[PDB]
């Protein structure tokens, strides 16, 4: 099943009941393609500290749509969906609630533990490889290389 | 041909816009070229490999 | 018995008493809609930071329903329930009181305790192994068994 | 795509809802020259403490027009907007909230992860070398250079 954009936004907006499909609000489009460019944004600010997810971005000069497809698998969507809420109610003025921000908040650490690497602090490079090794007939170095 | 710098002169004159030129040979001639050079002209060495594991 | 997302989404909103037989009003299609996507999302992440659970992912593009079964064993639901309730009961407008926390937090940990890993960490691989342990020439294991090189002729990666 | 100015201050209007279409009003043009003035003000000061980031000053002597372009690329845009947003609060006599003070602080992390060098320090130019790197075939390698 496709993750378009426009369910998105549409889920972040119901999530806080703003506009709903049981809901007498009849919100505009513009909020809608405001909340996608949003969505846009925030998602190309985060190939710096969450690394890449997925993403495809609207390569050229094509604008965003909201039935486009993101191309995220689905067990981003909440992750996805609770920041863009929090990063998104200043704009109707209201005020997060502490079970919202709890329920973000193990949302993003889901995400990030997925995403989790270490690396591995390799030799120095002036390391002697010691007699055992059988250098000159099993390796060639007497030293470890320690680098690329 | 540096004019802010004398010493490093090795043409008689700087060459501009409409100077002549020529090409030393044939239209399509294909030959054997003899050589000569200095000692220090050019320079060859064979770097040795690393035995393999 | 099997269990079906329909029950579960229903058992969720009957414990905060929205739409449960104790009330003015009643369940409507777009609260049993919007429960069933919920909790699909949640499964689809509950894939990830706790074990696999057992979880009966629709698969194509069909819609998830809630007369459909889950395949949950039965010991999982009133967890699956409280989460639920969590994560959807800010879609009316409420806030949820602390006995309705400390039930959901046991029902989590009583869901946790099941699924433990304890990996129990194995020898180095260069760890001599005793000399009471009788080793032979053929068999080799003068040491615990480790991870081995592979040589290539043809790539000079040296 | 590309991004341009008036952009980033229709961006810091809409996130306080001071002109936007959530709600009914639409934007004065007072607002958009200050924003553009205060704007090209922030973006002079930045050349010293986070640092160049490639913004596109204006040249001349005319006024920095709201539909000329800024150079800056789309993941610094939520950054900008929100320090933008920060700064002209004071001139409508509003108050910031925790959430947006908390996301504008989020934001700015990104910015300084990634324009980040960590210097390496090099050793004095009177620590020896040792013996076992052969010092007899090289320029200046008795020693260790130094700087420069």
């Amino acid at each position: 099943t496709v993750l378009t954009k426009g369910e998105i936004v549409l889920f972040a907006l119901r999530k806080f009941a703003i506009a709903s499909n049981a809901s007498l609000t009849d919100v505009e489009p513009q909020s809608i393609e405001d909340g996608v460019n949003d969505l846009e944004d925030m998602m190309s600010e985060w190939m710096i500290n969450p690394g890449d997810i997925g993403y495809a971005f609207a390569t050229g000069d094509e604008q965003p749509l909201p039935d486009d497809e993101s191309g995220l698998p689905r067990k981003y969507k909440h992750a996805v969906g609770y920041q863009l809420l929090l990063r998104m109610l200043s704009d109707y003025s209201l005020e997060p609630t502490p079970q919202v921000l709890s329920n973000a908040q193990r949302s993003y650490d889901a995400l990030m533990t997925d995403t989790l690497v270490v690396p591995s602090m390799r030799r120095r490079g002036d390391f002697p490889v010691g007699q055992g090794n059988k250098y000159d007939v099993f390796t060639s170095d007497r030293y470890y290389p320690g680098d690329l | 041909y540096d004019t802010t710098n004398p010493q490093y002169n090795s043409v008689s004159r700087q060459v501009e816009a409409g100077d002549a030129v020529s090409v030393v040979g044939t239209a399509s001639q294909t030959m054997k070229p003899n050589l000569f050079y200095n000692k220090f002209f050019c320079g060859l060495g064979s770097i040795p490999l690393p035995k393999l594991h």
